[PDB]
């Protein structure tokens, strides 16, 4: 019942998985060895065997072994099914071309084989939670090949998309927009609701809120895990208003192509800071709409809200939710599209947030998960399109994509598709 | 797993490659006799990248030593780590090339190319998953420039898909030790541009400039220049021998670093660099590593980057550091010095970080740069070639080997074509 | 016809903006227009529809100033077929005298252009 | 319930406000850590006026600490009650104002006004029923006088109806510690008159006169002047934090105390005041409190009331007393000294009495006065301004910040206008 198969592609995907399962084993009380010391709250994410062992339903796919066989050496080496974590021989070279045609071709058939052997025990499979990065070669090419076959083998099943998106300023590779643009066909055609992750915005989040001067990506991971667990909170624990994963995405999506909502989490706050605040429902409600708390470097005040979903968890009373949202609709600075004078979807869960012992996040009795679609997010693509022009105008690095079996015009279809998406997110704002 | 097969050409190539072998044997904790003596298991997992596992838990490097004289083989085998090498890869002739490119490419090295190919092929088949060939040679003289290009062409012909990276020490006007270097350089880069996926240009003069004006050595010998080369030699391949947060193997660099196929002659560099009496005072923080890294004094060629624009720069950092400051320096360098980086391509830097720093170092930074200013050495080589081309000197010692005038003309034309492309995007 | 701009045109433009009813207190114009939010208020009088004022927030840090002005370039100026370089925009955001006025001069002319246009 | 939001500006403002916080934390029985430790429930009902209820029954004051230097923040957080404050309301820059009004009002404080507004707004929305803002600052220098007026104007703009009371320590000729004070005072009162509903004028010289000629302290430090300020700070808001027979909150004072809208710079005072060796001998009866209260020595500015006429005086008494003697002294003072009170307005006194006296005191009296003699400081500030205005000194350090001559001229004109209105009714 209510099972979800999590897919982890690329270095970013596999390591964000390492952090997510680190959070899940703690919140559901499983040791790193898979045992339960002493409700079926784990059936959503973990499978059970006769010996009392919790086996996650997850696949780690990387075209290179270093990160995954590092996982084979870490504390979670025995938690995972060893041959459901698949390693390739040749890295993706930050190239969508080989990852989509050349190197992922020989390995994808085993990946779908393991997906099938994960699906056949799920009696109530709810959806898919695939993790990757746009800029990475694996996270672009292999995901592009994989959602294609998943959409024809599991077409009815929902496919939530949690992807890591490049920053306006911070970047790790010059070819990142090339990998990002050929991913856009996958999210538009073979995804049901995509969640985009910006590293620089959350860098600002941890700089300002967590007061930590020197966090790593592991600190980024130990909050992406919270956002995904909060999205999955209603499926695993009891709540006064439990939101089904299908109910969720029906509430987000106004049109089949408009399914790209922003995400924010509250309260992101350090342990030294949690003490001096009462941390009411109202202020965590007010903090979410603050542009200084957005996960993507775009100003919501530059845009218009279409769908709003209040995913509260912990000791939160729905009356306080109504009182907060009355204030939210009271201010004019937050102007919603003329589509939704009802505005808000409310979801409340009884489980307080679970704290990572090595994390930088404080223990708070209340936590809220904010997921909202808005027209302001097109700016996060409005710099990437001008960016892609700035390379494609000479055919900057295409000889590699051409040399690995990509048609030259696939870039033309790519920027045509992103232009279509950018237009689609502008007409709905009128 | 991403095995990398090394080839040494010329006395310059084999001695600098031997000192590189010494350096990375210390990094991997390998005894001079070949046995393992490292401290952590991290030195042990990726031994297969550079060394072959043998009986007794001793490890033999995957290096093919090629020369046309036995004296250099005698020196290297009698050197500090001569005993660790394969007796079979000592493939060598007796009569030298005499700094004649035609000799090495047609007569002297053509007979030994069969004896080098049967060794490189066995080394490659000994590999589990070959990634490429790292070849060390010299553009000066006729051995390294002469036979090196021939066997590079052969291995490229039979290995068309593997990475081809070469580290080339190349002639210079003021520290020239041989009269006939420009012929050799022009006849070598002709094949280097057409065949090599990667070429690192190393100039001796800037190595001297590093050892005096930064390292403050009163008597830095030739081995110190070899050390400066070997530092970047080890740095460029760090990511596929050790774990790091940002893994960037050779092809990771390649896909990010060479915008058009022929723009692949690059600018190496390494940080930190201090004198003996100044390391005690220096703060080795990553921002200071950066301010040292893009300095025109830290580079290993006379081509001053202020006379051109960077196409792509690769900064493979190493050590237990976070990375927000890494991004902030890599954006500040290209923002405050945006006039030195092609504005038309916005993010010119590739960032890689390794978790284990070099032995004795808390952190290190390796510099790889694509600047249009690198044409300074190419056009100067072409000009010096013209000063000894336009009216026929020294050609009897090439044409006597079957060499011909029109091929010299095409080589010069190709140097001009290259300098044209690199001035085009400046 | 004056080929160049004289000192009197500055005064004419100074008085005209005061002539419009703008919801602003008593302060100099050269320091208020620098913010940017005032410019869209000016244009609200002409076409209230295109002006949203659900997109730019009044602050007084140069970062927010330039962030708002950049947005304004691609959402108001583009409709008026009006384009300006970032080197100029920097100076407007710095409350630079003369610089933002060099854009205030043609802005109103473009607005009257849009007025005359027979839009359906 | 009538929440009051406090803002500290400048080192003077934040230290005197911090000592005020200490005083009223003792009055409300609040532990240094923030927990409640009072004796009676009377300290507990109106905690919401100054403090926010939090988890663990600990209480955080509703104060916003604003400065342009981190050193004062460092001192206050390391002070006796530094730990009770909100880490978020420590909003501060790094470079100081250098006692430059233009810096604080245009460059240095304009960037931090956004970071203070988002804090004051959250503090106000945290309130159940906001009554006003009590702001502490200094007219001297460029921090308290400079940014204080700017953010006062902003909060007045967005809160047009709430009470605006400010306690302002203001420059003086003989105990002046900075050369450029008069510019700051003239540029500050310009905004204080137009925006503030209430301003308490505090002069350091009369604080010194109190501590020597009444308190007989041999070494009264700066903290003792802070204490003298904080006494009236706590007294003026006593009625809306504790029950009393005559309740008079801030707006109760306002409706009685400022006859015309611009005549709102007032005269604070407090009784009883004794030396250590003379409190043993004094009879603390209310009539004696009165005879001490209207003394020219008890006041906190050099403006001697005998050089003018009182427009309105506020006597907020405190303690378990009856009140017929209160009325009889409040009529005797204005009858026997009717030549010192405007005869044209008959009953110049507002009387308020509280039931709980200050800790350690059986009774107390707080003096607030509207005298036309307060123009003594204003016209003297204008004269000193003219001595450094009429022919252009120090203006390069203002005009370099975008400041302009004509605004200085209007500021001086407004000082002259004020002194004109206050001499008009004398
Ligand atoms: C006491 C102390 O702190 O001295 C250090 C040191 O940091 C200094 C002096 C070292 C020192 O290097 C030199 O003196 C030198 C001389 C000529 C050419 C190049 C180096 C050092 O010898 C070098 C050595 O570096 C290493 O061991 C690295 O792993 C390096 N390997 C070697 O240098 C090496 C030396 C002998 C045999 C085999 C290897 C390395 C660098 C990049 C990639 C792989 C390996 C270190 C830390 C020191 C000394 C001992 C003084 C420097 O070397 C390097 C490569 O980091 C010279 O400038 C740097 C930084 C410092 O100034
Ligand atoms: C043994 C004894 O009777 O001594 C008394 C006292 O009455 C005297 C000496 C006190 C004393 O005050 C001083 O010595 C003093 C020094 C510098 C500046 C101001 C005061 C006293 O400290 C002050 C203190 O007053 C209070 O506690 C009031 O509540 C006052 N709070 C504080 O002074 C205070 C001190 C430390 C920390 C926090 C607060 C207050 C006044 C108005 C509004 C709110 C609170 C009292 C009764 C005394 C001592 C202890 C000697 C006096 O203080 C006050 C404010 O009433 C000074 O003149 C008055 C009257 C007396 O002479
Ligand atoms: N937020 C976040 N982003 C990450 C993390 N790890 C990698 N990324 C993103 O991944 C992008 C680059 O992709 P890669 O590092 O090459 O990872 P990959 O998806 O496996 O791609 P390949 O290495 O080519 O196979 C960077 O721009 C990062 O934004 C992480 O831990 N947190
Ligand atoms: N950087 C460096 N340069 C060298 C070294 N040894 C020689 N050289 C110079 O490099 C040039 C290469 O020419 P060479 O190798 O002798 O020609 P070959 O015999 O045909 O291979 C020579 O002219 C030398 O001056 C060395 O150890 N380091
Ligand atoms: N009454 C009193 N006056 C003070 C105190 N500290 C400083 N002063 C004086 O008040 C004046 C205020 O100027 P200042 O606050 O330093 O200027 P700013 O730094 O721009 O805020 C100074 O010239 C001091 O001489 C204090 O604790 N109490
Ligand atoms: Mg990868």
């Amino acid at each position: 019942m209510r099972e979800c198969i999590s897919i982890h592609v690329g270095q970013a995907g596999v390591q964000i998985g390492n952090a997510c399962w680190e959070l899940y084993c703690l919140e559901h009380g499983i040791q790193p060895d898979g045992q339960m010391p002493s409700d079926d709250s784990f059936n959503t994410f973990f499978s059970e065997t006769g010996a009392g062992k919790h086996v996650p339903r997850a696949v780690f796919v990387d075209l290179e072994p270093t990160v995954i066989d590092e996982v084979r050496t870490g504390t979670y080496r025995q938690l995972f099914h060893p041959e459901q974590l698949i390693t390739g021989k040749e890295d993706a070279a930050n190239n969508y071309a080989r990852g989509h045609y050349t190197i992922g071709k020989e390995i994808i058939d085993l990946v779908l084989d393991r997906i099938r052997k994960l699906a056949d025990q799920c009696t109530g499979l709810q959806g898919f939670l695939v993790f990757h990065s746009f800029g990475g070669g694996t996270g672009s090419g292999f995901t592009s090949l994989l959602m294609e076959r998943l959409s024809v083998d599991y077409g009815k099943k929902s496919k939530l998309e949690f992807s890591i998106y490049p920053a306006p300023q911070v970047s790790t590779a010059v070819v990142e927009p090339y990998n990002s643009i050929l991913t856009t066909h996958t999210t538009l055609e073979h995804s049901d609701c995509a969640f985009m992750v910006d590293n620089e915005a959350i860098y600002d989040i941890c700089r300002r809120n967590l007061d930590i001067e020197r966090p790593t990506y592991t600190n980024l991971n130990r909050l992406i895990s919270q956002i995904v667990s909060s999205i999955t909170a209603s499926l695993r624990f009891d709540g006064a208003l439990n939101v089904d994963l299908t109910e969720f995405q029906t509430n987000l999506v106004p049109y089949p192509r408009i399914h790209f909502p922003l995400a924010t989490y509250a309260p992101v706050i350090s342990a030294e800071k949690a003490y001096h605040e009462q941390l009411s429902v109202a202020e965590i409600t007010n903090a979410c709409f603050e542009p200084a708390n957005q996960m993507v470097k775009c100003d919501p005040r530059h845009g218009k809200y279409m769908a709003c979903c209040l995913l509260y968890r912990g000791d939160v009373v729905p009356k306080d939710v109504n009182a907060a949202i009355a204030t939210i609709k009271t201010k004019r600075s937050i102007q919603f599209v003329d589509w939704c004078p009802t505005g808000f979807k409310v979801g409340i869960n009884y489980q307080p947030p679970t704290v990572v012992p090595g994390g930088d996040l404080a223990k708070v009795q209340r936590a809220v998960c904010m997921l909202s679609n808005t027209t302001a997010i097109a700016e996060a693509w409005a710099r990437l399109d001008h960016k892609f022009d700035l390379m494609y105008a000479k055919r900057a690095f295409v000889h590699w994509y051409v040399g690995e079996g990509m048609e030259e015009g696939e870039f033309s279809e790519a920027r045509e598709d992103m232009a279509a998406l950018e237009k689609d997110y502008e007409e709905v704002g009128v | 797993m991403r095995e990398i097969v090394h080839i040494q050409a010329g006395q310059c190539g084999n001695q600098i490659g031997a000192k590189f072998w010494e350096v990375i044997s210390d990094e991997h904790g390998i005894d001079p006799t070949g046995s393992y003596h490292g401290d952590s298991d991290l030195q042990l997992e990726r031994i297969n990248v550079y060394y072959n596992e043998a009986t007794g838990n001793k490890y033999v490097p995957r290096a093919i030593l090629v020369d046309l004289e036995p004296g250099t083989m005698d020196s290297v085998r009698s050197g500090p780590f001569g005993q660790i090498f394969r007796p079979d890869n000592f493939v060598f002739g007796q009569s030298g090339a005499g700094n004649n490119w035609a000799k090495g490419h047609y007569t002297e090295g053509a007979e030994l190319v069969d004896s080098v190919l049967d060794v490189v092929r066995k080394e490659s088949e000994s590999c589990d998953c070959l990634q490429g060939f790292q070849l060390t040679h010299s553009l000066g003289g006729g051995t390294g420039s002469g036979m090196g290009t021939l066997l590079i062409s052969k291995i490229r012909e039979e290995y068309p898909d593997r990475i081809m990276n070469t580290f080339s020490v190349m002639p210079s006007p003021k520290v020239s030790d041989t009269v006939v270097e420009p012929y050799n350089a022009t006849l070598s880069v002709h094949q280097l541009v057409e065949n090599t996926d990667e070429t690192y240009s190393i100039d001796n003069e800037a190595l001297y400039d590093i050892c005096f004006r930064t390292l403050k050595l009163t008597t830095p010998t030739y081995g110190d220049l070899n050390h400066l080369v070997s530092a970047t030699m080890s740095g460029v391949t760090t990511c596929l021998r050790f774990p790091g947060q940002l893994n960037a193997d050779l092809r990771k660099l390649a896909v990010n670093m060479v915008p058009f196929p022929r723009l692949h002659f690059f600018m190496p560099g390494f940080a930190p660099l201090t004198s003996r009496g100044s390391q005690q005072y220096r703060a080795l923080t990553v921002p200071e590593l950066t301010q040292q890294m893009f300095d025109s004094k830290n580079m290993m060629a006379a081509c001053d980057p202020r006379h051109g624009r960077y196409l792509t720069v690769a900064a493979i950092f190493r050590g237990r550091m976070s990375m927000k400051e890494v991004d902030e320096q890599m954006l500040n360098v290209q923002n405050k010095n945006s006039s030195y980086f092609v504005e038309w391509i916005p993010n010119n830097v590739k960032t890689a970080v390794c978790d284990i720093p070099p032995r004795g170092l808390k952190m290190s930074a390796t510099f790889i740069g694509n600047s249009t200013a690198i044409q300074e050495l190419f056009k100067r080589i072409s000009e010096q070639f013209t000063a000894m081309f336009r009216r026929k000197a020294f050609l009897h010692w090439y044409t006597g080997e079957g060499m011909d005038e029109m091929e010299f003309t095409e080589a010069e034309s190709n140097m001009n074509d290259l300098v044209s492309e690199y001035q085009q995007y400046q | 016809m004056a080929s160049s701009v004289d000192e009197e045109a500055l005064h004419q433009l100074y008085l005209w903006v005061d002539n419009i009813p703008l919801s602003r207190p008593k302060r100099n114009l050269s320091r208020d227009f620098s913010d940017g939010v005032l410019v869209a208020e000016v244009i609200k009088f002409y076409f209230p529809k295109m002006v949203e004022m659900h997109n730019y927030v009044p602050a007084n840090s140069l970062q927010q100033k330039l962030s708002n002005w950049g947005h304004l370039n691609r959402k108001v100026l583009k409709r008026l077929n009006f384009s300006v370089p970032d080197d100029v925009m920097r100076k407007i955001a710095q409350c630079a005298p003369g610089v933002v006025e060099l854009v205030l001069i043609p802005l109103r002319q473009r607005l009257e252009e849009r007025q005359r246009r027979r839009k359906q």
